[PDB]
């Protein structure tokens, strides 16, 4: 008789909880794929700055730290829902050992029958993960791989170790169970709680707005401000659920008086008394979702703007530091049938005073305003502008600089020469770049003076701040051709790799940020699935705890087709409030961190949030699909 | 309004048939207070259930305000049941998370009358019953008869054609039941609204104008009262029940 | 059957100690329907735990069929409770994945009993309670009243004598509660069994004959009925409860 009961319980549990099995299979497959990827000797072709074989080692630990927490938490609701089932057995008369055996004989099957499918599905995804990684980064081809038995051993060990914790928790719950265990107006403290919940979030956003380019600038001071913001935005979010949605709901309710409708009764009866109870799980979900979305968007901004940052760093397609290597390169190119447009431009490093052109504070200095290092070039070299005497024109854009080094209008600029000072005035700012980042210090634009003025500036040549090479030998290229062979020739030219190329600088950044893209994307998809499953499981109690309200509404004249709409518009708010809060957090976190990872934004942010919402709506749909069943059986 | 013509129902569970309704002829005009009573295992409850739209029919024809109901569609039947035929139940059937005003004004949400006409009509309906003081008290602090009175007020909001009462005074003391019956009589005399009640208490049938003594699906005639004193009619009903 | 003398329960979690029960004098004979009324905050659950031997007693003497509860150990207490006690709960706590026949017969199959007499007992119980038609159905297609009757039938598969019962009419409407109370009423006129009932709504207690009130332990008096007509008795209970 026991076997029939166990089989029936297993069949019943395989139907109510299937997302649990799906999550188990997905997690096992991903962990096996990551371990196989790490231990395989084939990822050696992907390297930009980090080794890669160690990044996967770190990414294979956070996944376990998330999956184990998910399992150990979601396997508590299951044992709590069996509360009014052990008392009946105790009344009938059974030793606790028999009850423990009955409970475990089902979990053993339901766990191992999924663990034996998760591992067997790792083969189909092992090659696809390599394909995705090799498509994000640039690499030639080919992937063969083998069994990698170490991955099987590690996965089996970990997912058998978790089961012992599950079993000890279940045994502790069974022993702790009681002998049988079978038999409002608004306050004023919540006023203060609701006020604080919004005030803290708003002030955190406002402070985070002026983090960069603000009144405070010190490596030992921005840490404190960051900690204060990251504490405020969390305390406010926590207080937003435990005593701040009740205020808004009460204000909404005390705005219609009497006449209402079934579209609002369920929401105004359930949201206030249910969101308060769970005001620690929702905080964690919102914070982790915001943290994943922000990191993904911040990585994708850099991946998008790498191709322009590389072109901005070096003015031409090739840069050189010595004449010997430049002439060797052109001699090699001579018989390669690839004609080059080579132009040279000397640079005279000099310093001036830009104190009067500051719109902000001396704190935003990045160098002494009166003795800041700059670069000076003549006017005959430039083929776009023809300046005159007593005129200085800037160049470049440097979107980061405009947010920090704000420039005023025309004024007086003092030349800090050896024993003279010729004053000029600021004409304007160009957009193109003329000198590579080697000769222009960090990011300071170079100045352009008149040819006549340069005729004495080069004669002076104050030898105190002059660089090793006061020349900009750079070999450009013709119209579009095979630049790959040109890059190969350039690479074989510099054995000591002491020069600069556009393609290499672009590819390095692309690979380095693509690795983080892949890791964070997979580690965020796993958490999305986990959070959706947890929320769907938590939504199951409301169905069984609200039946003696549907059974009364249906006896007043209402039909199922009229209750289903109210259920839909209640589930909309229930599944949408945390998502909206997380989106707001992510948006106000990204907006304080751009203009530093590169160039364009509003391209990746929407492209990430749209995908996140599209992958998040599924569990919201499934919750309504479940509510339909209990609605149909209410009568 | 009501017109029952040989409405009959057979109880069948695919293996046994035990008919309980054999021959019904009810003539009800607009604006009376009739009652159905008799025995304890008869078909009076089934008669009330089949007269309304809460239960289907087997053999008979029923016409309410000229409309056809015996062969009428299910969705249209639900629409008609929502539009008319207010109901008073044996139990309270009151939602706990709302208040009195919402509880008795919710069934008016389907037909949108804005936030002016409904608020004007609620005061008129609730002041006749004397529950205007109970406008924001939740239905867990008020007494017993006030919940039934709020249910009656909910049933009296949308001005229905026929009101079916299934044992209103079932779990109330004498004073509350008498007050509720007097208020129902006053509401009947104020606005023309037919009320049908099924009760086991002779005092409840005393306030009525006509009473039908059902007997295992038969007629056994009926009383008429009319120009008769309340107490004398009470003893007449007591004698008629004693005959049974 | 049972005798309650100075029934007291102890407490004392951390500092505060609660003396909910301060001695009771309950004398109940064999084969009668007894109901214990009260009010919220009277600790009726603690009283049920003390009398049902689920919670270990602290003071006073309780005798079950002439045997003191404390005279046996824990395992012997469980065996005696299984042999001579049943239970009826407010909820419908049942095995969803078990049929009605198996759910009723589950407590009986443990003690090494042959199938023939078990089937005979199930037949007798189902015929007495009139639920034999749902012999091979499931609890997922059965109304609340039939589920409660199935639970009650399970409570009588091995004949108790001091069977307890919490409020059965907590999640039931009027008709189902009336039917269940009626069935329990004719079940009392059969083989004697104490059916101590701890409901608080006077409608449920109207079918009793030994209504007992609790304010501190017995401050209010008690009613005996005997010759009343189940309506004057109910009115008397309502009035004397309204006195409080
Ligand atoms: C996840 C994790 C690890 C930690 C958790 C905390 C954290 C940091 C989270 C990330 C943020 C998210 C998404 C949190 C989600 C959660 C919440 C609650 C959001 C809302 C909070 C809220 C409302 C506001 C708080 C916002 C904050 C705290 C930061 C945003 C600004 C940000 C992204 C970075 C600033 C901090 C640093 C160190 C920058 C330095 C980065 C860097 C490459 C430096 C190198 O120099 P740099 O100059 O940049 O690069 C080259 O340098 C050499 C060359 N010569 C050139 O100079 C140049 O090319």
């Amino acid at each position: 008789n026991i076997n029939q009961l166990i089989l029936r319980n297993l069949k019943k549990n395989l139907r109510n909880y299937y997302l649990y099995v799906f999550a188990l299979i997905f997690s096992v497959a991903l962990y096996f794929a990551f371990v196989t990827l790490q231990y395989d000797p084939a990822i050696n072709e992907v390297k930009a700055s980090i080794k890669g074989a160690a990044a996967i080692k770190t990414a294979s630990i956070l996944l376990v730290a998330v999956v184990a927490i998910f399992i150990l938490y979601a396997n508590t609701i299951f044992i709590k829902r069996r509360s009014k089932e052990i008392g009946l057995f105790q009344l009938i008369g059974m030793t606790k050992h028999k009850i423990f055996r009955i409970l475990s004989a089902e979990n053993v099957m339901l766990y191992f029958g999924s663990l034996a499918i998760g591992v067997a599905a790792g083969f189909s995804i092992s090659k696809l993960v390599l394909m995705i990684l090799f498509k994000i980064v640039d690499v030639k081809a080919d992937a063969k791989l083998h069994f990698s038995e170490q991955a099987l051993v590690q996965t089996v060990i970990v997912f058998c170790g978790i089961y012992l914790l599950i079993m000890i928790m279940n045994y502790t719950f069974i022993k702790k169970q009681s002998i049988l265990s079978l038999f409002k107006k608004i306050s004023f403290f919540q006023m203060l709680i609701g006020a604080l919940g919004i005030v803290l979030i708003l002030t955190g956003y406002y402070v985070s707005s002026e983090l960069f380019g603000g009144k405070f600038k010190t490596i030992n001071e921005l840490f404190v401000a960051m900690s204060f913001i990251l504490g405020s935005v969390i305390i406010g979010t926590f207080l937003f659920y435990k005593g701040s949605v009740t205020f808004i709901s009460n204000i909404i309710r005390k705005s219609k008086g009497g006449y209402l409708n079934i579209s609002e009764v369920l929401s105004l009866s359930s949201i206030m008394f249910r969101m308060k109870s769970n005001a620690l799980l929702l905080t964690i979900i919102t914070t982790v979702s915001a943290l994943a979305i922000g990191l993904l968007s911040l990585a994708y901004i850099s991946y998008y703007s790498s191709e322009k940052t590389a072109e901005q760093n070096v003015a031409a397609d090739f840069s050189f530091m010595n004449e010997k290597d430049a002439k060797l390169f052109e001699n090699k190119l001579r018989e390669s049938n690839i004609s080059f447009v080579k132009k040279a431009t000397p640079v005279l490093q000099a310093n001036v005073d830009i104190a009067n052109i500051m719109d902000g504070t001396p704190k935003e200095m990045q160098g002494d305003p009166g003795n800041m290092q700059l670069a000076v070039v003549s006017d005959k070299d430039v083929k776009g502008v023809d300046v005159a005497a007593g005129e200085a024109v800037f160049s470049g854009y440097t979107d980061l600089l405009q947010k920090i080094m704000v420039f005023k209008d025309s004024g007086v600029i003092k030349v800090k020469s050896k024993h003279e000072t010729q004053p000029l005035k600021y004409k304007g700012l160009r957009e193109e770049f003329l000198v590579s980042y080697t000769f222009t210090s960090g990011g300071m634009p170079a100045v352009i003076v008149d040819d006549s003025l340069f005729k004495q500036l080069d004669k002076d040549k104050d030898p105190r701040i002059q660089l090793a090479q006061s020349t900009f030998i750079g070999v450009n290229v013709k119209h579009d051709d095979q630049m790959e062979k040109a890059n190969e020739l350039f690479q074989q030219v510099n054995k000591k790799n002491e020069h600069l190329s556009r393609l290499d600088t672009s590819a390095a950044q692309k690979s380095l940020f693509g690795m983080v893209m892949f890791i964070v994307g997979f580690l965020g998809l796993t958490f999305l699935i986990t959070s959706g499953c947890i929320l769907y499981f938590k939504q199951m109690g409301e169905s069984e705890d609200e039946k003696p309200s549907y059974t009364i509404l249906r006896k007043l004249g209402f039909t199922q087709g009229d209750l289903i709409k109210g259920i839909r518009i209640k589930q909309m708010y229930n599944f949408g409030i945390p998502l909206v809060v997380g989106l707001f957090h992510s948006y106000f976190a990204v907006q304080s961190g751009w203009f530093l990872f590169g160039s364009e934004v509003w391209a990746p942010m929407i492209m990430v949030m749209v995908l996140y919402t599209a992958l998040y709506s599924i569990f919201g749909f499934l919750s309504v699909l479940y509510y339909k069943k209990v609605i149909k059986s209410s009568l | 309004i009501l017109e029952a013509n040989k409405i009959r129902k057979s109880y069948g569970n695919k293996l046994n048939k035990q008919e309980v309704l054999k021959g019904i002829d009810i003539h009800i005009e607009k604006g009376e207070f009739v009652s159905i009573m008799g025995a304890s295992g008869s078909g009076k409850t089934t008669l009330l259930n089949v007269l309304s739209s809460i239960d289907q029919v087997s053999h008979g024809t029923i016409h309410i305000n000229g409309n056809d109901m015996t062969a009428m569609k299910e969705k249209q039947l639900a629409e008609f049941r929502k539009q008319h035929l207010g109901f008073i139940f044996q139990d309270y059937n009151l939602l706990d998370t709302l208040t009195v005003k919402e509880n008795i004004l919710l069934p008016l949400s389907i037909t949108k009358l804005s936030k002016k006409e409904a608020n004007r009509k609620f005061e008129e309906v609730a002041k006749e019953l004397g529950i205007y003081e109970l406008r924001d008290k939740y239905p867990n602090e008020i007494s017993g008869g006030q919940k039934q009175r709020t249910s009656a007020g909910r049933a009296f909001i949308h001005d229905p054609s026929i009101i079916f009462a299934d044992e209103p005074t079932g779990a109330l003391d004498s004073k509350s039941a008498s007050d509720l019956l007097n208020k129902l009589s006053q509401l009947n005399q104020k606005r023309n609204a037919t009320i049908i009640m099924v009760t086991h208490d002779p005092v409840a049938a005393s306030y009525c104008g006509r009473v039908i003594f059902i007997k295992d699906g038969q007629m056994y005639t009926q009383l008429n009262k009319g120009g008769q004193d309340r107490q004398t009619f009470f003893q007449d009903i007591m004698k008629t029940q004693g005959v049974l």
